């Protein structure tokens, strides 16, 4: 999971 | 959604920088870049939570940040220049202030004054916070896939209603129609300008290690896909004129 990923579904 | 804009803005980000260090392109460089991953996570906070954009499939969220991540952030840099020094130098951050002298020694004199030319504009404008934050958002929606996007409605149903909601600001006559075309020529003007800041951002990710030139991990994963796509023609600019 990439940190845009991340940052998007927290 | 201009109430919703002020509130999500995102705070100043430190720098972390010593200005008793020595000014190499190397140290200035990376400094800027490790700065960048600091700011593109709050720039992704607030992308999240903007009316219409929470809408949008995760795949095309993605694909938008990507695109746009060097348009927001040169916009922001005029922004503070503009806010906490009249457009005399460029406010990466408070801790790190570009003079000519800082411009000559990043090795980027040239792209620099293209960003200053754009905070020189917002001097000239008299630019509001809330034309700015509104600006951001029609950034953000500035380029697609050239085959567009997953989504391809509704992008056009929320770039409409921020291209809309501009119109609404700057109606608050004649002036405000002068307004509308001088703040979208602005915002077209931001597509050449990225276009060059890409492609010494491009260089240097490339040759990062012959360079010194670090980029945080945040960069990373954004300049990899990023990099392909704008190279092979993918990218598509959106303009209000031309
Ligand atoms: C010319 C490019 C364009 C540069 C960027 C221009 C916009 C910007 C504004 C900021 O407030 C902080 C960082 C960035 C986002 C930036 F200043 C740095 O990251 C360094 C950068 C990528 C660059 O200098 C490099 O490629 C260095 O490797």
């Amino acid at each position: 999971k990439s940190l845009l990923q991340q940052l998007l579904t927290e | 959604p201009v109430m919703v804009l002020e509130n999500i803005e995102p705070e100043i980000v430190y720098a972390g920088y010593d200005s008793s260090k020595p000014d190499t392109a190397e140290n200035l460089l990376s400094t800027l870049n490790r700065l960048a991953g600091k700011q593109m996570i709050q720039v992704v906070k607030w992308a999240k939570v903007l009316p219409g954009f929470k809408n949008l499939p995760l795949e095309d969220q993605i694909t938008l940040i990507q695109y746009s991540w060097m348009s927001l952030s040169s916009f922001a840099l005029s922004w503070r220049s503009y806010k906490h020094t009249n457009s005399q130098f460029l406010y990466f951050a408070p801790d790190l202030v570009f003079n000519e002298e800082k411009m000559h020694q990043s090795a980027m004199y040239e792209l620099c004054q293209g960003m200053h030319q754009i905070s020189l504009q917002f001097v000239r404008l008299q630019l509001t916070f809330e034309e700015y934050t509104i600006m951001k958002v029609l950034l953000l929606l500035s380029t697609i896939p050239k085959d567009g996007l997953k989504s391809q409605a509704a992008f056009e149903e929320m770039r409409t209603n921020y291209i809309k909601e501009l119109r609404k600001m700057v109606t608050k006559s004649g002036q405000s129609w002068q307004r509308f075309y001088q703040l979208t020529k602005l915002l077209d003007s931001m597509h050449d300008l990225v276009s060059d800041l890409l492609e010494f951002c491009f260089y240097t990710f490339r040759e990062s290690h012959a360079l010194k030139v670090e980029f945080p991990a945040m960069l990373v994963e954004i300049i990899s896909d990023q990099l392909p796509k704008v190279e092979s023609g993918n990218a598509k600019p959106l303009y209000f004129h031309r």
